[PDB]
This record gives structure tokens, C-alpha cells and sequence, in this order.
């Protein structure tokens, strides 16, 4: 599914991502621009053989199973298709995961590079939420 | 984390030498381990890189052939097999760590060439000297 930016906001807040770990519900919006340009859809192949999955780009040799990479971890205990359907549950659950434990969205470095610094709040700006 | 090396030293032109590093106090990561060095009066500046997860590796154009960097990521530890060795490969090699753990895929060769960005653990630094 390609959400449209504030149908995605919206879902987010539902899912309670706005001020997760101190990050406003804009930055979440930007990242999943910037990684899926708002496809759930959305996957990219590595050279190691692992797989970034959904909205948010999630990496199947730490969070996700996806059995391509035996013996790799799967931080989120899902598996990674879970991360590319239209409900985005198993992608902000896990996002929350990653978020929270210690370098915050610094872990997303297309965040740092485009989000990161700028007025993230006119990601939802003009949005039902 | 804390980063510890050994091996090293010195050698004549041609010769050869492996450095070894262990981290302590991960639970989880790194996600890269690497190696940098500083010859004298200069700037730090990248060597080699890989992947704790899938063991990709990443070299500076200066060593390519000569040196090769490997791992085993279920002890924590990294290591550099230096192949001939030259006088301007002299200086303090230092290991690295990036703890974070990406949500994408990150390419560990990144800091390599950027003064070490992302790599926020630091052994000592440990000298190498090529006669």
C-alpha cells in the first residue's frame, strides 16, 4: 500500500509514534518518506544478502526474519513480511524497538541526513489528526 | 565499549604483521569494527572496515591487495592481516567501533572516509613501524 502523507500521520498517531522517545510525529513521517517514499511495499536488496523491508526500511540481518541469511538476529520477532503489509502495526512496533534502545533515529540515516534539524512539524501540517 | 589491540610492531619493508582487537561491554552490537591510523603529525585516516553482520568489508584505496580485515562477531573481535608492508604504512593503528545498530543496511565503510563518522569506540592506538 503507498500511504499518502497524512492518511500515513494519522496511522502513526494511532499507533502512538507521536513524542515516541522524544521524537514529534513529523519525524516519523519524514523517515518513511525518505527510506519507503510511503510504501509498505517498499524492499532493498544488500550486498551481505539482507533485505530492507516496508516504510521504514528495516534490515533483515537484525530485526526481521526472512530465512534468506541463517544465523542473523531477528531483534523484533517478526517476520519480515509482516513488514510490508498495508497495516503498519508490525512496522511501528518495531521502529519503537529500534528507536528505544539508545541511539535513537540516528539509527535511520536518511532521517539524520534529510529530517534531522529541519521544521519536521510541516509533515503533518494541514493534516486530520 | 572498550577497545583493546595487539600485534603490531616492527618490520622490515616486505614484511608482515597482524593486529588483533577485542570490545568489551557490548550486549548486542557493534555493528562495525574497523581500523584507522595515524602516521606522525597527521591526520587519523581510514584503513579497513566490516560488517559484524554479514561480514562485508571495506578497504582504503592505500592498502587494497596488501591488507585484509576480518572478524569473528560472535566473540566481539576484529583483526588486520598486513601484507607487505611499506615505510609509509608506518604509524599508530587504532581499532573502531560503530555501536549503533542500523534500522537500514549501513555500509561500516562509510566512516572510513568520512574522519571516522559513526565510529564512536576507540582502542589506544598501536604503533607499527615499517623499516
Amino acid at each position: 500500500k503507498v500511504f499518502g502523507r497524512c492518511e500515513l500521520a494519522a496511522a502513526m498517531k494511532r499507533h502512538g509514534l507521536d513524542n515516541y522517545r522524544g521524537y514529534s510525529l513529523g519525524n516519523w513521517v519524514c523517515a518513511a518518506k525518505f527510506e519507503s517514499n510511503f510504501n509498505t511495499q517498499a524492499t532493498n536488496r544488500n550486498t551481505d544478502g539482507s533485505t530492507d523491508y516496508g516504510i521504514l526500511q528495516i534490515n533483515s540481518r537484525w530485526w526481521c526474519n526472512d530465512g534468506r541469511t541463517p544465523g542473523s538476529r531477528n531483534l523484533c520477532n517478526i517476520p519480515c513480511s509482516a513488514l510490508l503489509s498495508s497495516d503498519i502495526t508490525a512496522s511501528v512496533n518495531c521502529a519503537k524497538k529500534i528507536v528505544s534502545d539508545g541511539n535513537g533515529m540516528n539509527a535511520w540515516v536518511a532521517w539524520r541526513n534529510r529530517c534531522k534539524g529541519t521544521d519536521v512539524q510541516a509533515w503533518i501540517r494541514g493534516c486530520r489528526l | 565499549v572498550q577497545l583493546q589491540a595487539s600485534g603490531g610492531g616492527s618490520v622490515q619493508a616486505g614484511g608482515s604483521l597482524r593486529l588483533s582487537c577485542a570490545a568489551s561491554g557490548y550486549t548486542i552490537g557493534p555493528y562495525c569494527m574497523g581500523w584507522f591510523r595515524q602516521a606522525p603529525g597527521k591526520e587519523r585516516e581510514g584503513v579497513a572496515a566490516i560488517n559484524s553482520g554479514g561480514g562485508s568489508t571495506y578497504y582504503a584505496d592505500s592498502v587494497k591487495g596488501r591488507f585484509t580485515i576480518s572478524q569473528d562477531n560472535a566473540k566481539n573481535t576484529v583483526y588486520l592481516l598486513m601484507n607487505s608492508l611499506e615505510p609509509e604504512d608506518t604509524a599508530i593503528y587504532y581499532c573502531a567501533a560503530d555501536s549503533t545498530i542500523y534500522a537500514s543496511y549501513y555500509e561500516c565503510g562509510h566512516g572510513l572516509s568520512t574522519g571516522g563518522y559513526g565510529y564512536d569506540s576507540w582502542g589506544q592506538g598501536t604503533q607499527v613501524t615499517v623499516s
